RNA sequence: AAGAACCUUACCUGGUCUUGACAUCCACGGAAGUUUUCAGAGAUGAGAAUGUGCCUUCGGGAACCGUGAGACAGGUGCUGC
RNA sequence: CCGGCCGGGAACUCAAAGGAGACUGCCAGUGAUAAACUGGAGGAAGGUGGGGAUGACGUCAAGUCAUCAUGGCCCUUACGACCAGGGCUACACACGUGCUACAAUGGCGCAUACAAAGAGAAGCGACCUCGCGAGAGCAAGCGGACCUCAUAAAGUGCGUCGUAGUCCGGAUUGGAGUCUGCAACUCGACUCCAUGAAGUCGGAAUCGCUAGUAAUCGUGGAUCAGAAUGCCACGGUGAAUAC
């Protein structure tokens, strides 16, 4: 089957990565259900904004790591190839799993 | 933040890494309810100090990698809440925009 | 202080992450380091060959660094010898490859950077401060801009009491979100002490 | 407000008697937001309100506190200068607030032994006006009555 | 055959199935009797149902998760409202005048930074 | 009721009323109460002379009141002997569990006086 | 109080101890380890403990056990 | 100070070190390391074994280690007027 | 076998993306032939819909030389540097900010209800056994809408105490322990047992708060071997009043 699931941290880089690797899999070698999404984690941070006393001052940060799956239902020799060493997009984390 | 402190951490991490990140054994392994209870027990408690007072991992401080700040620390960007904020607003931690919910 | 840094305000919607890479929790804070590293050297080796900003990238174990530089000629030199150079030392302290390109910037009289660097420069060879600040606000106007505040604090012409002096030319609106503008600074060593530089440049509304 | 004149929020009826007035008096009552434990005690206060009285829950609550309810109060404006007792006449919507409130504040005191208890006691002896409720009142006309030369 | 509303007051989010029936009310595979139990009020989920009559006329299936008790009761007030639709704007012109097809969107106020909680300022010392 | 030493209370539950007795508190009490076969409702006055008797042994067990007192003033009077860091905080009159003094510690000494 | 895992001394001072012991009585034993408990073997020595500035001398009785050497030997000096 | 048992720690007490814990050099001797013993509170000092590699101008290397020599390194010392 | 367990289903919750939508746009009236405004339609939402981010010129020679950078001035067998302890936790006293109280809308038992937002690989650590309990073994699973910390507590429903310094308060002390950690006495946290202090709503004063707000009940995270009543977030029930 090979559930494919990928990650980055902006969500219009990710768009395109997530086209493009069903796109050469989907046309390829048939099958793709699609782009599902799961939650996106939102790591807070609060740090204190001056060097010195000001407690009250502080600012407010955050990295929405967005998350992406594929799920192909079907091992074809012309996708399963096509992933490997055929993915590039920069800044887009991916982990194929069989 | 004092390059002495700065370069007393260094001796700190890797002196750590020789010993504590492998011999664990003579405290985990050894100081356990089974049969070594009786004076295996007793001299791995008294081999523990051989060893120098370094190299327990908790006598890391953990300060900022930059600057060497030790408080205002934060293990995610491994930096202080200072130069986190200049790198933030600026473009060097990917992602961390200014956030509002 | 008591105004957001305008780059960062900005860097969801209209302004880019310089550093553009995803890491996992565990290796975030090494390889936020090892970014920093090469960032401090690239900067201070790169000095004369008027570097603005530098991006990086780290697809699966390669860390493409991009340098945006006015003066490519210099950075390269002759054959692309300093290229190699360059790979080399930057790929020992960094992480394992490394893939060096040069963007030109044909008009860098527009980019933040480089007219606060142009400035720095002029204030530690004993230039008028006005001179220097005036006639760099007045330069960039002319090429293609619609704003440029430029700001220097410090002791200034080796003065007794430090003063903070800004001279801007146009439309430089801070609390517009959606307009893009190159904020930069800078710091000018002198004799007397150190001089600030910030200068913003407002380009475009969107 | 200085000069935003906004209207007031909606409330609810009381599932168990429909209506509104001792809708408020659950409100008044409450302590820390516990409207389930509020709620619980007024209507065991009325249903033993209703047992001595031998009547209904709305009308015997409401010969009671028609009985605890000002006419007037005393404010005190300064205008020209000096500070005196400035008695004017209550407006309908706090008239009946403001004698539910010296209900439960008496209730406060007086310690029987329950909520629900002491509810029962001040409404009944508000009934027969002879409580503190009706006391709180009594004081409020003296000082319209006795300060009735100022406007 | 089988209608449907939404309803969402507050975090909780109700799922409201009606049917032309019984009068009974199913929620969460309980009874509604046992279901909501001395808390405020058991019959705001049947106050929309009053000016548009049940007594034995539409059979209510619901399912509901989030928030706490009124949150849940509430939403399924609106969720009820919402899912009255096979009769679309005959209803509503009555129903919408008592409240009831508000949403009412207030949900909790995050807490703010150097306040104590949301509006709560800490204290003051002027010495 | 006249089980330990003292031990007179009434119009009071068993599980309670034993808590009056000096070293026996609320969880000894239920322990009393399971081991004897009483039932933790049911209060002095209810209870006759035959179930009060095993009260008596079953308390006997434990170490309470005047042989409790004196261990306690011992194991005190043993520190203020030693010359410990403990025994300096009983004789002096300040709190023993590492505590804040500075700000708080009136418990241990005592109310507030004069400068 | 903690430790179920033996009762803690330093190495240095067990034998410091068991060899003080061993040959007889003699004088204050120069000793930093405060930390360090209290054996039935050190009874009969007067040990010196450090309280920061000096070093304090403390007779072992048959008492002083189970507590830590630190407790006879106050730092912080009061009126 | 987004958390002082040692560490942190900037302070105190006593022990101690002067190209120093951290850096590039001019160059003397060694792979780096690893196991393990003794005196000492520990810093430290004294050893005892083993290992002896990537290129040959092979009087050398590129790292690492420990000496003597100075350019010096270092300062949470003062001055936010 | 009767648990979304099951095939399976793509409606719905939800998760994300990308679009619709609220603009005084429509409606009347007051108005200067304006700008507006006052009500009124519809609408999920109504006049910047709620909340956040966003902080003009400049003021206080405001704070920071101890985050970093830094001009001078200063120290160099020392104000530099390594180590063992000690100290930052001292205590006639004074104030600040909290928390827990003083109870019966409460306390205590035995039942059972419904959340959100997080977080986790020298990690979070089931399930089973040992434990009165902190915890101790064995170890399942999860770099996670999969596994785990994790039963939310208020709240219902029954019981029982009946206004007592109390079955309120839970301080303080003694003893017996637990984990972390080379090491817990100065100086940790938590547990068990016994102990059971002040306190019965607080002088002059005085603080915050305009709706999912105050109030009250849980919960998480950051720093962190361990060490929150702080801080930063999260969601329950849910008011009064604004002439
Ligand atoms: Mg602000
Ligand atoms: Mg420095
Ligand atoms: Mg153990
Ligand atoms: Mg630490
Ligand atoms: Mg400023
Ligand atoms: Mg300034
Ligand atoms: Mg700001
Ligand atoms: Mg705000
Ligand atoms: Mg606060
Ligand atoms: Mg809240
Ligand atoms: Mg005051
Ligand atoms: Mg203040
Ligand atoms: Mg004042
Ligand atoms: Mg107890
Ligand atoms: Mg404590
Ligand atoms: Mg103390
Ligand atoms: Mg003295
Ligand atoms: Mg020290
Ligand atoms: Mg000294
Ligand atoms: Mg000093
Ligand atoms: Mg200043
Ligand atoms: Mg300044
Ligand atoms: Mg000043
Ligand atoms: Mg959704
Ligand atoms: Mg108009
Ligand atoms: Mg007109
Ligand atoms: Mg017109
Ligand atoms: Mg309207
Ligand atoms: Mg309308
Ligand atoms: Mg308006
Ligand atoms: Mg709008
Ligand atoms: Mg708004
Ligand atoms: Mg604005
Ligand atoms: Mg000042
Ligand atoms: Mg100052
Ligand atoms: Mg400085
Ligand atoms: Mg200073
Ligand atoms: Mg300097
Ligand atoms: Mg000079
Ligand atoms: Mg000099
Ligand atoms: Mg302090
Ligand atoms: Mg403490
Ligand atoms: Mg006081
Ligand atoms: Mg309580
Ligand atoms: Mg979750
Ligand atoms: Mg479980
Ligand atoms: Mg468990
Ligand atoms: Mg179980
Ligand atoms: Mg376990
Ligand atoms: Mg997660
Ligand atoms: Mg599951
Ligand atoms: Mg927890
Ligand atoms: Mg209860
Ligand atoms: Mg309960
Ligand atoms: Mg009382
Ligand atoms: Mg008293
Ligand atoms: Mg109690
Ligand atoms: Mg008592
Ligand atoms: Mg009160
Ligand atoms: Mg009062
Ligand atoms: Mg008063
Ligand atoms: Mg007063
Ligand atoms: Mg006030
Ligand atoms: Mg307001
Ligand atoms: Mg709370
Ligand atoms: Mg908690
Ligand atoms: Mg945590
Ligand atoms: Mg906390």
């Amino acid at each position: 089957r090979i559930r494919i699931r990928l990650k980055a941290f902006d969500h219009r880089l990710i768009d395109q990565a997530t086209a493009e690797i069903v796109e050469t899999a989907k046309r390829t070698g048939a099958q793709v259900r699609g782009p599902i999404p799961l939650p996106t984690r939102k790591e807070r941070f609060t740090v204190l904004i001056s060097p010195h006393v000001n407690k009250d001052a502080r600012d407010q940060y955050e990295i929405r790591t967005h998350l992406r799956l594929v799920d192909i239902v079907e091992p074809t020799e012309k996708t399963v190839d096509a992933l490997m060493r055929l993915d590039l997009a920069a800044g887009v984390d991916v982990q194929i799993s069989l | 933040a004092k390059q002495s402190m700065k370069a007393r951490e260094v001796k700190r991490v890797a002196l750590a890494d020789k010993y504590f990140a492998k011999r664990a054994e003579l405290k985990a392994i050894i100081s356990d309810v089974n049969a070594a209870s009786d004076e295996d027990r007793w001299n791995a408690v008294l081999k523990l100090q051989t060893l120098p007072r370094d190299s327990s991992p908790s006598r890391q401080r953990n300060r900022c990698r930059q600057t060497g700040r030790p408080h205002g620390f934060l293990r995610k960007f491994g930096l202080s809440r200072i130069k986190v904020r200049e790198a933030a607003m600026r473009g060097e931690i990917p992602g961390l925009k200014k956030a509002s919910w | 202080g008591q105004k957001v840094h305008p780059n960062g305000i900005r860097l969801g919607i209209v302004k880019p992450w310089n550093s553009t890479w995803f890491a996992n929790t565990k290796e975030f804070a090494d390889n936020l380091d090892s970014d920093f590293k090469v960032r401090q050297y690239l900067t201070k080796e790169l000095a004369k060959a008027s570097v603005s900003r530098i991006v990086i990238e780290r697809p699966a174990k390669s860390i493409r660094v991009t340098i945006h530089t006015a003066r490519p000629g210099i950075v390269i030199g002759k054959k692309g010898e300093d290229v190699e150079k360059l790979r080399k030392v930057v790929a020992d302290i960094a992480g394992v490859p490394a893939q060096i390109n040069i963007a030109e910037v044909r008009k860098p009289e527009l980019d933040a950077k480089l007219v606060a660097d142009s400035i720095t420069s002029q204030l530690e060879r004993r230039v008028m401060f006005r001179r220097a600040m005036k006639r760099a606000v007045q330069n960039a106007m002319r090429l293609g801009a619609k704003g440029i505040k430029v700001e220097v604090s410090g002791r200034l012409g080796g003065a007794e009491i430090a003063r903070t002096e800004w001279y801007r030319e146009g439309r430089v609106p801070l609390h517009t979100l959606r307009a893009d503008i190159d904020y930069n600074t800078s710091e000018a060593h002198t004799t007397y002490g150190v001089i600030g530089v910030k200068v913003w440049i407002f380009k475009g509304e969107i | 407000p200085r000069r935003r004149v906004i209207g007031q929020r909606k409330i609810l009826p009381d599932p168990k008697f429909g209506s509104e007035l001792l809708a408020k008096f659950v409100n008044i009552l409450m302590v820390d937001g516990k409207k389930s434990t509020a709620e619980s005690i007024v209507y065991s206060a009325l249903e033993t309100l209703a047992q001595r009285s031998g009547k209904s829950e709305l009308e015997a609550f409401e010969v009671a506190l028609e009985n605890v309810r000002p006419t007037v109060e005393v404010k005190s404006r300064r205008v020209g200068g000096s500070t005196y007792q400035v008695p004017v006449e209550v407006r309908p919507v706090r008239r009946n607030a403001l004698a539910m409130r010296w209900i439960v504040e008496a209730a406060r005191k007086r310690g029987d032994k329950s909520m629900a208890l002491r509810l029962a006691n001040e409404l009944s002896d508000a009934a027969e006006n002879k409580g503190t409720a009706v006391k709180k009142r009594e004081d409020v006309h003296r000082m319209a009555e006795a300060n009735k030369a100022f406007a | 055959n089988q209608y449907y509303g939404t309803g969402r007051r507050k975090s909780s989010a109700a799922r409201v199935f009606i049917k032309p029936g019984n009068g009974k009310i199913v929620i969460n595979q309980r009874s509604l009797e046992q279901y909501f139990g001395r808390e405020t009020a058991r019959m705001v989920v049947r106050q929309p149902l009053e000016l548009v009559d049940m007594v034995e006329k539409l059979d209510l299936y619901i399912t509901v998760k989030g928030g706490g008790i009124s949150g849940q009761a509430g939403a399924i007030r609106h969720g009820i409202t919402r899912a009255l639709m096979e009769y679309d704007e005959s209803l509503r012109s009555e129903l919408r005048k008592a409240g009831f097809v508000t949403r009412d969107a207030r949900q909790v106020e995050r807490k703010k930074v150097g306040l104590r909680k949301a509006r709560r300022r800490p204290q003051f010392s002027k010495r | 009721a006249r089980i330990a030493g003292i031990n007179i209370p009434d119009h009071k539950h068993a599980v309670i009323a034993l808590t009056s007795i000096y070293g026996v508190g609320k969880t000894r009490s239920k322990a009393i109460l399971a081991a004897a076969g009483i039932a933790e409702d049911v209060k002095i006055s209810e209870l006759s002379e035959g179930q009060i008797d095993t009260l008596r042994d079953e308390v006997a067990k434990f170490v309470v009141e005047g042989d409790l007192r004196r261990e306690i003033s011992m194991s005190i009077k043993r520190l203020m002997d030693l010359g410990c860091y403990r025994g300096l905080r009983h004789r002096r009159g300040l709190p023993v569990r590492g505590q804040r003094t500075k700000t708080n510690a009136r418990t241990r000494k005592g109310p507030r006086k004069p400068i | 109080r903690s430790l179920k895992k033996g009762p803690f001394i330093d190495l240095h001072l067990l034998k410091k101890v068991e060899k003080a012991v061993e040959s007889g009585d003699k004088k204050p034993l120069r000793t930093w380890s405060r930390r360090s408990t209290i054996f039935p073997n050190m009874i009969g020595l007067t040990i010196a403990v450090h309280n920061g500035r000096q070093h304090v001398p403390v007779f072992v009785t048959d008492e002083m056990v189970g507590h830590k050497l630190g407790e006879f030997a106050p730092t912080r000096t009061y009126r």
